[PDB]
């Protein structure tokens, strides 16, 4: 029955139960974490806990905070250093993230993703755009030859983007990290009045190394057609793939 | 969730183990003495050493009373270590005619001088006022 | 240097409230921990940070309430409704990587007396509360002397010697005993 979990253990099993919550793994690895916060926090650790510190993190914020995300109240050597650094390193062992504490600009990015459109069916589009051409309205693209690095900017979180063979690092405004599994791009979303996502990411591959030279991108692009009467929810949505690979000409 | 519930002179530097139910380290602080499970306190003789691991510890040697903490929850058993000579030493030590009585009703740190101890029984009880009768390794019987 | 002061014995009855203190000097009253300790007639009762703190209540042993005043740089334990096993020897201690070498340091006071007893003050066997001074001829003798300590009866009073005919028997019968909570003196 032996769970005794170390510092670093209980720090790391956490930070993937916060993780886990902030949809962005699929799995955690949490056992003996209620006796580990009941002894070294002296508090419960039910999900209702985590919520308010997921909140209280990245909204509601207040000044000071320490490495288990906890704040000074409002006004002014364990976790009582509530030393407020530019950064927190969210790393369960399995996944790390660099997130972000609020400030100006993160609080008037915080949208709540609490119900969905209806987009458009699929408008007779291509499927085969390249990089340099995109024409979309959630995309953008940057091409730094200098760096030999591409910049993938979504302006439509909503709208995936599944990734396939590929190994990318993503940078928001809330938490930047790396994501390399197949399939949707996972975002955070913290539960606080809804479910809040943040509003855009950036997609950074570095076309050097050969680890994406296989990366396909499937996505879905966003571009009006007519209109009945007015352009009024004109339709705008057809799938695509983006291929990166380093082909001349 | 159980704790250290399995523990464990005439001038005989000697040295006192302890376990416990599960693995804890090399914490168990004696008392302050000697924490790390073998650090020495500023303030204390050398003489006092600290060993083991978490399965089970030892402290090897001011006859007093001595014991260990653990730093988890639970933390800290009491072995007391003076006994010399042979009122009585040591420490270790009613009939009336109707059997032993429903009436059963019912000793001094050791002395300075020659180590021994002094002991008192008292047996409380009216209607009696029955009429007759109150063990040690120094008697053969 | 750090020297950590208690309150003084408490003798209280059951279903009365009790709060004793324990006040903190030569250290900020800040950043090593400060817990309070039971010992009946050692159980380790609870914990809490000296600046701005929760509490760490031992296991099933969280009825009673840890606090602490940092204004004044105090720290306090209270009962509610006191049981007549709540009768025992209080401790608190100041205490400075992981469990080891962490906040259960126990880095003391000179511990605080409490004892729940509905009985009232009384001179003696049958005394309350303790303790009562016995002496020989005012002092005159001692080789042989044994007092034994005080037993708790039934009854919620206290109680509790000399030895050849050979040995120039004189008197018959002595005892100087003194009771100053009752100021009792009885010569036997
Ligand atoms: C990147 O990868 C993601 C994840 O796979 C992918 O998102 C998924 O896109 C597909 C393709 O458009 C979409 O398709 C449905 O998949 C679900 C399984 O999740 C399945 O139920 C669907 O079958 C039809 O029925 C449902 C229920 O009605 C429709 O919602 C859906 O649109 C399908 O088409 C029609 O169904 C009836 C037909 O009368 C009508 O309601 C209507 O006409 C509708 O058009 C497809 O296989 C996934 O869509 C949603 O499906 C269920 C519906 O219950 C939801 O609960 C899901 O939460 C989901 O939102 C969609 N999401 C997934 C799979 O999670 C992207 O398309 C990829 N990007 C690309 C390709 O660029
Ligand atoms: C955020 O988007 C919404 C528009 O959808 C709007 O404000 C949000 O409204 C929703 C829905 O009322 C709020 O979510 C509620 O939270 C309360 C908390 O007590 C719950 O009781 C609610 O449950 C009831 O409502 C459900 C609504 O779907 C019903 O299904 C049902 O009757 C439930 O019993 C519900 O969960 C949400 O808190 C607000 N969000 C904010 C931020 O106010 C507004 O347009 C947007 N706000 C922005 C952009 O700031």
């Amino acid at each position: 029955m032996e769970i005794i979990l170390t510092l670093s253990q209980g720090l790391k099993k956490y930070y993937g139960k916060i993780l886990k919550l902030l949809h962005l793994t699929l799995e955690e690895d949490t056992e003996g974490l209620l006796e580990w916060c009941k002894r070294n926090l002296g508090s419960n650790c039910d999900d209702d806990f985590f919520q308010k510190r997921i909140e209280e993190f990245f909204i509601t914020g207040e000044g000071y905070f320490n490495e288990v995300l906890q704040f000074k109240t409002l006004s002014t050597e364990p976790f009582k250093s509530y030393f407020a650094k530019g950064f927190l390193s969210i790393d369960s062992g399995y996944f790390s993230a660099k997130c972000y504490p609020r400030s100006s600009t993160s609080g008037l990015q915080l949208i709540n993703v609490t119900q969905h459109p209806a987009r458009i069916a699929e408008t007779p589009g291509p499927k085969t755009t390249s990089l340099k051409t995109i024409n979309c309205i959630n995309l953008r693209a940057s091409v730094f030859k200098e760096h030999r690095e591409v910049e993938i900017n979504v302006l439509l979180p909503q709208i995936a983007v599944n990734l396939s063979n590929c190994h990318v690092v993503i940078n928001s405004h809330v938490c930047d990290y790396s994501l390399d599994t197949d399939g949707p791009v996972r975002l955070p979303r913290i539960y606080h009045e809804g479910t809040f996502m943040p509003g855009t990411y950036k997609i950074v591959i570095d076309r050097k190394n050969k680890l994406n030279d296989r990366c396909t991108l499937v996505t879905n692009c966003v571009i009006k057609g007519r209109e009945v009467r007015k352009g009024q929810s004109v339709l705008r949505q057809y799938k695509t793939e983006i291929k990166i690979g380093k082909a001349p000409t | 969730i159980q704790m250290t519930q399995s523990p464990s002179s005439v001038g005989d530097r000697v040295t006192i183990t302890c376990r416990a139910s599960q693995s804890i380290n090399n914490y168990l602080n004696w008392y302050l003495l000697i924490y790390a499970a073998s650090t020495l306190q500023s303030g204390v003789p050398s003489r006092f050493s600290g060993s083991g691991s978490g399965t089970d510890f030892t402290l090897t040697i001011d006859f007093a009373s001595y014991y260990c903490q653990q730093s988890y929850r639970g933390t800290f058993q009491g072995t007391k270590v003076e006994f010399k000579r042979t009122n009585f030493y040591p420490r270790e030590a009613w009939k009336v005619d109707n059997a032993l009585q429903s009436g059963n009703s019912q000793v001094t740190e050791q002395d300075s001088k020659d180590s021994t101890y002094s002991l008192s029984s008292t047996l409380t009880l009216a209607d009696y006022e029955h009429k007759v009768a109150c063990t040690h390794q120094g008697l053969s019987s | 240097e750090v020297q950590l002061v208690q309150s003084g014995a408490e003798v209280k009855k059951p279903g009365e409230s009790l709060r004793i203190s324990c006040k903190g000097s030569g250290y900020s009253f800040t950043s090593y921990w400060i817990g309070w300790v039971r010992q009946m007639p050692l159980e380790w009762m609870g914990i809490i940070y000296p600046g701005d703190s929760d509490t760490r209540y031992s296991p099933s042993f969280q009825q009673v309430t840890i606090s602490a005043d940092k204004s004044i740089s105090t720290a306090y334990l209270q009962w509610t409704s006191l049981k007549a096993s709540d009768t025992a020897m209080y401790y608190c201690a100041r205490q400075l990587y992981y469990d080891s070498g962490s906040y259960y340091t126990a880095a003391w006071g000179q511990g605080t007396l409490v004892t729940v007893s509905s009985a009232s003050t009384k001179g003696p066997k049958d005394y309350f509360p303790e303790p009562v001074t016995v002496s020989w001829n005012s002092g005159a003798l001692t080789s042989g002397v044994h007092t034994f300590p005080a037993v708790l009866q039934s009854s919620g009073l206290y109680s509790l010697v000399v030895t050849p005919s050979s040995s120039l028997g004189t008197q018959t019968y002595i005892c100087n005993v003194n009771h100053k909570p009752s100021n009792t003196k009885v010569d036997k």
